[PDB]
């Protein structure tokens, strides 16, 4: 019986694990969770937790690039919060649509 | 249980004790205060 | 996360209901020829 | 020297983080065309080495490289040693540079290769329930099929100018 | 003193000062209407 | 003064020593990043 | 309101329904109107056509599109 | 120290609970849906 | 002039997009450490007559206070130190998968 | 990185030392930051089965300063064990009598329950005063930002910040002050 | 601002007031329909304890606050900054602006504790040696209510109680 309810407390553990995994590797540069993954869907980035994690370990390179995207479409949303909407849309606020 | 009307002030269920902190009187706030403008 | 905004842009709130990255096919042929289509 | 809308310096005054400024949209539009020509002439010139992609299989992502193995759970109605191409790549990176999907890449800009080398049946696993003091119990064995690809090759094109 | 929760001064000598972190009533012309907060 | 090597160690003469291995695969183009052995068919 | 929701097809939740509006369904749905979340049924491209079954799509704008491309716009 | 009097969440003599903030919302974000819903259901 | 994060520790990451706006390029080349940056290696560490022969300075430690030497050496706690029984010896897995 | 296999494992699991300035800031935000370095969460590579903590140095813990009236409120409570051995003392009587208590106490209430707490804690090393032993000074690495910031008292203020800030109002000329 | 000296000579006294240089309110207001010093200044609502520059024209040279009817304040305000000035003392700030000793006073030395955002006086405190339930806990104010309309650029506002 526990190894049978067992295989719902793994994955559970696991998106814990890569959370704080991912945590970790976005204050080295100077960001939080919430600002990471929330700004890569803005982007249009579909990267889930044990990509993210597993890149911030074996491709640190990688994981800074990504860490400067989310900063910088961070930036155009508070810069688009300022205006009226009389100034355009930002680079990186761009949506490519799907027909 | 308890009667409808009590000596003591009865404990609500939890969703009327939400309703109530809900619908909650909310004055109205001037851009300026009053008193800073002449 | 992102669900909100996904809704604000005629996308779904979750990627895995409609769109490119679920509706296309997940591989095919090296030759070039077409997989068959996926059971879902 | 003082404007309707000036405030004395307080720790309140202003917000506690950075004025920051961004790039001229004009300006910063010539400068992203200068890094995606260099991007590319680096990959004319094959200056690059071994490269990792994620591709998005199965409901799932997978970061790999080449001559990896990656398990599945589930038929593919492929013979054993038959070639396909992973067509959803969600990036392909370098040591020196990254490409990224919006979500997805462009077929004419990467292409990843796998090879099927075993189809077989995962190890038992035990489904038992039981409930207290209700004479409630019972088990139940399943063998998930498996196939196992084997990443034999993931190759870039110049076309992104 | 006297412990009071309602203090109240009993003549015009008597003077409100908040001290050790409560309400006291001193009075030197009749040292009685001394009180507590309680 | 330009950096061609840099390895680990627990000792520092471990590390000198892993750094010129270092060194030495990058010179001989046998590093761990170097692209993967071609077995597509000749063509 | 157990019963409303098997009588308009409404068990899975998070699963879309199309019904018409008209009196008599609209009263089924006073009953169950806070367990429900109601939009309109939207046609920019129209009502489709014999040729379009197998190539609409139901949007989350509530938009009934009968082109489902699958390809970045070239706009 | 700290006894509730019998079970906690009934009888006479309770333990309070109290409305979080997120709570409210919760509830707001209801209320906006089935006021939305008063709308098509008038035409 | 503007750069999202700082381009001194890691490598200099340079973002940009194509002409349709499809595809995010990064730029991400290493930084290497100056040489100024730097510590030079510590290199550096009579009328004798009998040749000073190697003297062994295995000193007898009694089980208490060796575990105090090793848990202050290694910070840790005096528990890990301590044997255990032959059932746990014998449950330990000598020859277990070894992954690259 | 092109490494071996025994030293790249040897640089990635590597213990590092930390230093904390405890001047004029409050013990819980040392803590929090004192706390996730000690368990390891600030590593990519973080797992509880791995025994990736640091250590942290965390030196003038004398000159902690508390928000609001927590030196008189806030009380440290133990229990002897013995019949009437149940003592309480507030955080100014405890400081006194031991300078690195508060801090500590604080940091050991905020790593997680188990068997490996006392392990984390023989990881840190608390000073009251600035003075730190050779040894310990010799294997530092980073020195981490003080969370609060420490503001300026009125005699700190150069002449030109006093000369930039514009006065107010006017007194008048006929006030004794 | 005026000044009062006494001087003897000869087992006599005398007094005279003399006035002093007083300082003149910076010109070009932001905001000259303000009714008092803060709102002129577009300060409302924007400084804290800590901001001593502001504070320190308020208060004497001994620590004590102004009267209302000079410095022109709103009783909104007066109480708030009264209030900053009591917590500026008790963390330090203000080192110049002592209480007068009489002659022939040293203070004694005592436990230098460092604090800020103190709102009661420390000798008028007592322990908590019983915190309560979750449910009734005891908690520790920190701060002051009357600067919980202050201008927030977080997402979570003041918590005044610890
Ligand atoms: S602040 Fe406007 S009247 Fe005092
Ligand atoms: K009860
Ligand atoms: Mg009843
Ligand atoms: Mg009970
Ligand atoms: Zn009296």
């Amino acid at each position: 019986v526990k190894c049978t309810k067992a295989r719902y407390l793994k994955k559970k553990n696991m998106r814990t694990l890569w959370i704080n995994r991912i945590t970790a590797a976005s204050q080295e540069h100077g960001l939080k969770y919430p600002a990471l993954i929330g700004n890569l869907v803005k982007c249009q980035v579909e990267l889930n937790r044990k990509v993210l994690a597993d890149l911030a370990i074996y491709e640190p390179k990688t994981f800074k690039s990504l860490a400067a995207l989310a900063s910088r479409r961070r930036h155009e949303g508070f810069a688009a919060a300022l205006g009226d909407g009389k100034e355009p849309e930002g680079i990186f606020s761009r949506v490519v649509q799907y027909h | 249980g308890s009667k409808a009307v009590t000596r003591h002030r009865r404990v609500m269920h939890f969703q009327r004790q939400k309703l109530m902190a809900v619908t909650e009187y909310i004055p109205p706030k001037p851009a300026i205060h009053p008193s800073c403008l002449p | 996360a992102g669900g909100q905004w996904r809704l604000q842009q005629g996308l779904a709130a979750n990627p895995s209901g409609y769109g490119p990255l679920t509706e296309l096919p997940d591989w095919s042929y090296a030759d070039g020829r077409p997989a068959p289509p996926m059971k879902g | 020297s003082y404007l309707p809308g000036y405030v004395p310096k307080t720790s309140l005054s202003s917000p506690p983080w950075p004025e920051v400024v961004l790039p001229d949209p004009v300006e910063e539009t010539r400068h992203h065309a200068e890094v995606v020509k260099k991007v590319n002439e680096m990959i004319v010139t094959g200056q690059y080495g071994r490269l990792f992609a994620v591709v998005h299989f199965a409901s799932r992502q997978w970061k790999v490289t080449s001559e990896d193995l990656i398990l599945i759970g589930n038929e593919l109605d492929l013979a054993c040693g038959e070639r396909i191409r992973l067509e959803k790549v969600l990036l392909v990176g370098a040591d020196n540079f990254t490409l990224l999907g919006k979500p997805l890449l462009g077929k004419d800009l990467v292409r990843v290769e796998a090879t099927v080398i075993e189809k077989t049946e995962s190890w038992p696993r035990i489904i038992m329930r039981f409930r207290k003091r209700k004479n409630f119990k019972k088990k139940r064995i399943v063998t998930t099929p498996q196939t196992v690809l084997r990443i034999n090759s993931i190759e870039i094109a110049p076309c992104l100018l | 003193f006297k412990n009071k929760t309602v203090l109240k001064k009993r003549c015009k000598d008597c003077y409100l000062v908040k001290r050790r972190g409560r309400w006291y009533v001193y009075c030197k012309t009749h040292p009685r209407h001394k009180q507590r907060q309680m | 003064k330009k950096l061609i090597a840099e390895g680990p160690g627990e000792t520092v003469l471990v590390a000198e020593e892993e750094a010129a291995r270092v060194a030495l695969r990058k010179l001989y183009g046998f590093t761990e990043n170097r692209r993967p052995w071609n077995y597509s068919k000749p063509k | 309101e157990k019963d409303i929701i098997k009588m308009l097809g409404l068990e899975k939740a998070h699963t879309p329904q199309v019904h018409k509006n008209i009196p008599s369904v609209n009263a089924k749905l006073k009953v169950v109107k806070h367990l429900i979340r109601i939009k309109p049924l939207k046609l920019p491209q129209g009502l489709p056509a014999e040729e379009n079954m197998s190539n609409t799509c139901l949007k989350s704008t509530g938009e009934l599109v009968v082109q489902w491309h699958l390809k970045p716009v070239e706009q | 120290r700290g006894r509730i009097p019998g079970r906690q969440w009934i009888g006479k003599h309770r333990r309070p609970r109290f409305v979080s903030l997120r709570a409210k919302q919760n509830m707001i974000r209801r209320l906006e849906i089935e006021a939305e819903n008063h709308y098509w259901l008038s035409m | 002039t503007y750069s999202p994060l700082p381009d001194d520790y890691n490598c200099n990451v340079e973002l940009a997009l194509t002409s349709d706006g499809r595809t995010i390029v990064c730029y991400h080349p290493s930084v290497d450490i100056p040489y100024e940056h730097t510590k030079p290696i510590p290199r550096p560490d009579h009328d004798q007559v009998l040749k000073t022969r190697l003297e062994e300075k295995v000193e007898h430690l009694e089980e208490g206070p060796m575990i105090e030497q090793l848990s202050k050496m290694f910070f840790t706690t005096k528990h890990r130190w301590y044997p255990h029984g032959r059932y746990h010896r014998c449950r330990k897995n000598l020859n277990p998968p070894k992954d690259r | 990185s092109s490494f071996s296999r025994a030293p790249q494992q040897w640089a990635t699991f590597a213990r590092i030392w930390y230093l904390l300035d405890g001047k004029m800031q409050p013990p819980g935000k040392l803590a929090a930051m004192a706390s996730i370095r000690l368990q390891g969460l600030h590593k990519p590579v973080y797992h509880a089965l791995s025994d990736c903590g640091d250590h942290v140095v965390i030196m003038n813990t004398r000159h902690i300063a508390f928000s609001g009236n927590k030196w008189e409120q806030k009380v440290y409570s133990s229990h002897t064990g013995y019949p009437g051995g149940f003592r309480q003392v507030t955080a100014a009587q405890l400081h006194l009598r031991d300078p690195v208590a508060i801090v500590k106490l604080a940091i050991y209430g905020m790593l997680p329950k188990n068997l490996h707490r006392r392990t984390m804690m023989e990881r840190l090393h608390l000073f009251p005063d600035e003075y730190i032993p050779e040894d310990i000074l010799k294997n530092l690495v980073e020195e981490l930002p003080q969370p609060r910031k420490i503001p300026k008292r009125l005699d700190e203020y150069t002449q030109e910040e006093i000369d930039a800030f514009p006065r107010l109002w006017t007194p008048p000329e006929d006030y004794r002050l | 601002f005026r000044e009062v000296v006494e001087t003897q000579e000869g087992k006599t006294t005398i007094i005279e007031g003399r006035i002093t240089a007083t300082p003149k309110e910076s010109p070009n207001p932001p905001n000259p329909s303000g009714q008092c010093p803060i709102c002129r200044w577009n300060l409302k609502h924007k400084y804290n304890y800590d901001d001593v520059l502001l504070l320190s024209q308020f208060i004497r040279p001994h620590g004590g606050m102004l009267p209302r009817k000079i410095t022109g304040l709103c009783q909104e305000e007066h109480r708030k900054i009264e209030e900053c000035v009591k917590m500026a003392h008790r963390a330090g700030l203000l080192p110049n602006h002592r209480p007068r000793l009489p002659e022939g006073v040293v203070p004694k030395s005592k436990p230098q504790l460092n604090r800020y955002l103190t709102r009661w006086a420390p000798g008028s405190v007592k322990p908590i040696y019983k915190k309560g339930p979750r449910w009734n806990r005891v908690r520790m104010p920190v701060g002051s209510p009357l600067l919980r309309d202050n201008v927030c650029y977080s997402r979570t506002p003041w918590k005044l109680y610890h």
